[PDB]
């Protein structure tokens, strides 16, 4: 008297896997038409440490708007922390960052279906993880791109906000810029005049001592 | 590029007006005044050996040229005058060698004659 | 590339033996795996307990890695992913059982993985507080009374990050659905419709602030202008008196004295 | 509300001074009272030379011919001179 399984624990491993996983030419078209430049087939297929690191932190900056240096910055606490003793020595580094930029990485992939992003996947990448972690990002910018029309009034009715702050700014810049100018050529001709009239008497004086 | 120093030149503008005030006031003819007030001129004589010319009144009723070089003691005069009024004339400039005496008793001789 | 910590000496190891086993309780070692610590333990360990400490630190350096069904054949590779700085001085024959004479190589290697643990918290605050700092961008700027900065359009360009990102939060919360097969998205766009509003009364800030200081600049422009214009009518009104009053004194002294040089030399009778 | 274009003002006031007028005035005005000067030299010495000294620093006439400083004085102010200040400028000298 035998009994059945689930196998299909591992449908939720395929729903882990829910987004599609893209062709190459057709993933890497899209890739480029978002404005990852650096994004190519034969780069992707054996893909290389020390360019994945530099490919990785294109595709981080635009989908999230921050700068790497920042975040470089960001580690780097200026005062407050071991600041009376050096402890002699700049070791940790890069190494504590190389971390930061797995779990920036494991977070975003959590949010996208994917959660068990690791460090192969940035300092030994391999072709078959390499296209299913793209693939899903490829799904979400088509996702974003396509119910980006949900927002538009909400662009334009700040388009109409941020019109009236650059008009009255542009307002106060020209009235500014045009006193001091019209203030200046006002004097001008007065200031030619003044050194006529110092002139003028200093000659005079000549014939009168 | 000037402005708000004006009181500096405002200074130069009072002080110029003036010193043009002091080096012109108006210098009086002294001569074309004392001549208005006596009725009495001096010019040049008509015959350049006898120098000076005195004309008496506002018209030419009156005169007489005097040489006014050295002792000068020269007859001339429009209305004519005798010896006796000639003489006592020529011992003024003679015995009492005194112009300013010569000239008042002069011109009484002449405007009465 | 040697590691520069004196890791065979023996008083080192009896030191940090206790001050480890202090840690390792506290974060719970012996309850979230059955195995317990001791201090006996620590002194001298067997491999199984020590895969089970490196993969619990290791977890917490990189929670997605998925391990091996034997983590001995990658711990060389991890290290070198990770860019261990003390590779070179930790050879591959000793992994094979860490217990033996050689345990203090691993005991520090341990230890540097606590140290790196305990300097991520450090950062991983940095970057929650470079995201309170994010937290900054968009109520740090509102807050300055005015701003001083290059480009009045450059609080624009802080006032677009700002709600730029609003929309990452919006549309990220929307995909989650999208992929739960779930299409409502009802709940993330009135939170952005509530948020927009803090925007638009916030903004509103900014117009009926400039608009203010563009009514000051008006007035104030006005009366400077008047103020700088009755200097001008001054230094126009007596410079004209000054040159006709000598104007008329140039005339005045022409007209004298050359009445003056024709009575001068006037000689007639008349 | 004032200074419909003061560019103009100012432009006017230059415009308004000339120097060479001036300068041009200040030679003839220098060579008059030289004219006057020097014309009324021989002359003026001459009525010096009378007694009939004048004070116009405060508007009298002074006399001193009488080796004193007690003859009267004759104003120029409030006065008709028509065959009147000569009457007292005849009647004062001897």
């Amino acid at each position: 008297i035998p009994s059945p399984v689930r196998e299909k624990l591992n449908r939720l491993s395929r729903n882990q896997d829910v987004f599609p996983i893209l062709d190459l030419q057709e993933l890497v078209i899209c890739l480029q038409s978002c404005d990852f430049a650096l994004a190519t087939q034969e780069n992707i297929s054996r893909p290389t440490s020390d360019y994945m690191v530099t490919l990785y932190k294109q595709i981080i900056e635009n989908f999230m708007g921050i700068s790497v240096e920042s975040l470089l910055n960001s580690s780097n606490q200026e005062t407050g922390d071991g600041h009376l003793q050096e402890e002699n020595e700049n070791i940790y580094l890069d190494t504590l960052n190389v971390l930061v930029l797995n779990k920036i990485c494991f977070k975003f992939f959590e949010n996208i279906g994917v959660q068990d992003f690791n460090m192969t996947d940035l300092y030994k990448p391999e072709a078959q993880r390499t296209q299913r972690l793209l693939s899903a990002v490829v799904n979400y910018a088509r996702f974003r791109e396509e119910r980006m029309f949900d927002c538009n009034s909400f662009i334009l009715q700040m388009e109409s906000l941020l019109g009236q702050i650059n008009k009255l700014n542009d307002e106060i810049k020209q009235l500014q810029k045009d006193f001091e100018v019209e203030v200046k050529e006002i004097e001008a001709a007065y200031s030619l005049l003044s050194g006529h009239i110092n002139k003028y008497m200093n000659e005079m004086l000549e014939y009168m001592q | 590029a000037s402005i708000d120093a004006f009181s500096d030149l405002e200074r130069r503008m009072d002080g110029f007006q003036k010193d043009v005030a002091q080096v012109l006031a108006r210098q009086q003819n002294h001569v074309a005044l004392y001549e208005r007030l006596l009725q009495l001129r001096v010019l040049p004589g008509a015959s350049d050996v006898h120098d000076v010319r005195f004309v008496f009144g506002d018209d030419s009723r009156c005169w007489i040229e005097v040489a006014m070089h050295g002792d000068h003691v020269i007859g001339n005069s429009h209305p004519a005058l005798d010896p006796k009024s000639r003489a006592t004339l020529e011992h003024v400039l003679t015995v009492q060698g005194d112009l300013a005496a010569f000239l008042v008793v002069a011109r009484d001789m002449l405007l009465a004659s | 590339a040697r590691d520069p910590r004196p890791l065979r000496d023996k008083n080192f190891q009896s030191a940090i033996q206790e001050e480890i086993y202090d840690y390792l309780k506290k974060n719970k070692f012996d309850i979230e795996t059955n195995h317990p610590i001791s201090i006996k333990f620590l002194k001298q360990p067997t491999q199984k307990g020590f895969i089970i400490i490196f993969k619990w630190l290791y977890l917490r350096l990189d929670p997605g890695y998925g391990f091996t069904k034997s983590i001995e054949n990658e711990i060389y590779q991890i290290l070198k992913n990770l860019r261990y700085p003390f590779l070179e001085s930790i050879n591959k024959s000793q992994i094979s059982a860490v217990g033996g004479s050689n345990w203090h190589k691993f005991l520090g290697m341990l230890h540097w993985m606590v140290r790196t643990n305990i300097k991520l918290d450090m950062c991983l605050n940095k970057v929650d507080r470079s995201l309170i700092n994010q937290n900054t961008q968009e109520i740090t700027i509102l807050s300055q009374p005015l701003k001083t900065l290059d480009e009045q359009d450059q609080r624009q360009e802080r006032y677009e990050l700002m709600v730029e990102k609003l929309l990452i939060d919006y549309f990220t919360e929307s995909y989650k659905s999208f992929l739960k097969l779930e299409d409502n998205y009802e709940p993330s766009m009135q939170e952005l419709k509530l948020g927009f509003e803090k925007f638009v009364h916030i903004i509103n800030t900014d117009v009926t602030s400039t608009e203010l200081k563009l009514e000051e600049l008006k007035v104030d422009l006005n009366r400077k202008r008047y103020k700088l214009h009755q200097q001008v009518i001054h230094v126009i009104d007596i410079t004209s008196k000054f040159k006709i009053n000598i104007q008329s004194s140039l005339e005045n002294s022409e007209n004298e004295l050359g009445n003056v040089i024709e009575e001068l030399r006037n000689l007639e009778f008349e | 509300n004032l200074l419909d274009n003061p560019v103009e003002f100012l432009k006017e006031v230059r415009e308004s001074f000339d120097i060479q007028q001036d300068v041009d005035a200040m030679k003839r005005i220098r060579h008059d009272l030289d004219v006057i000067k020097e014309e009324s030299e021989a002359r003026l010495k001459l009525y010096r030379s009378l007694g009939v000294i004048l004070d116009l620093e405060n508007d009298q006439v002074l006399i001193n011919r009488k080796n004193d400083g007690n003859i009267d004085i004759l104003p120029l102010d409030n006065n008709l001179s028509d065959f009147y200040k000569t009457k007292y400028i005849w009647e004062r000298l001897g």
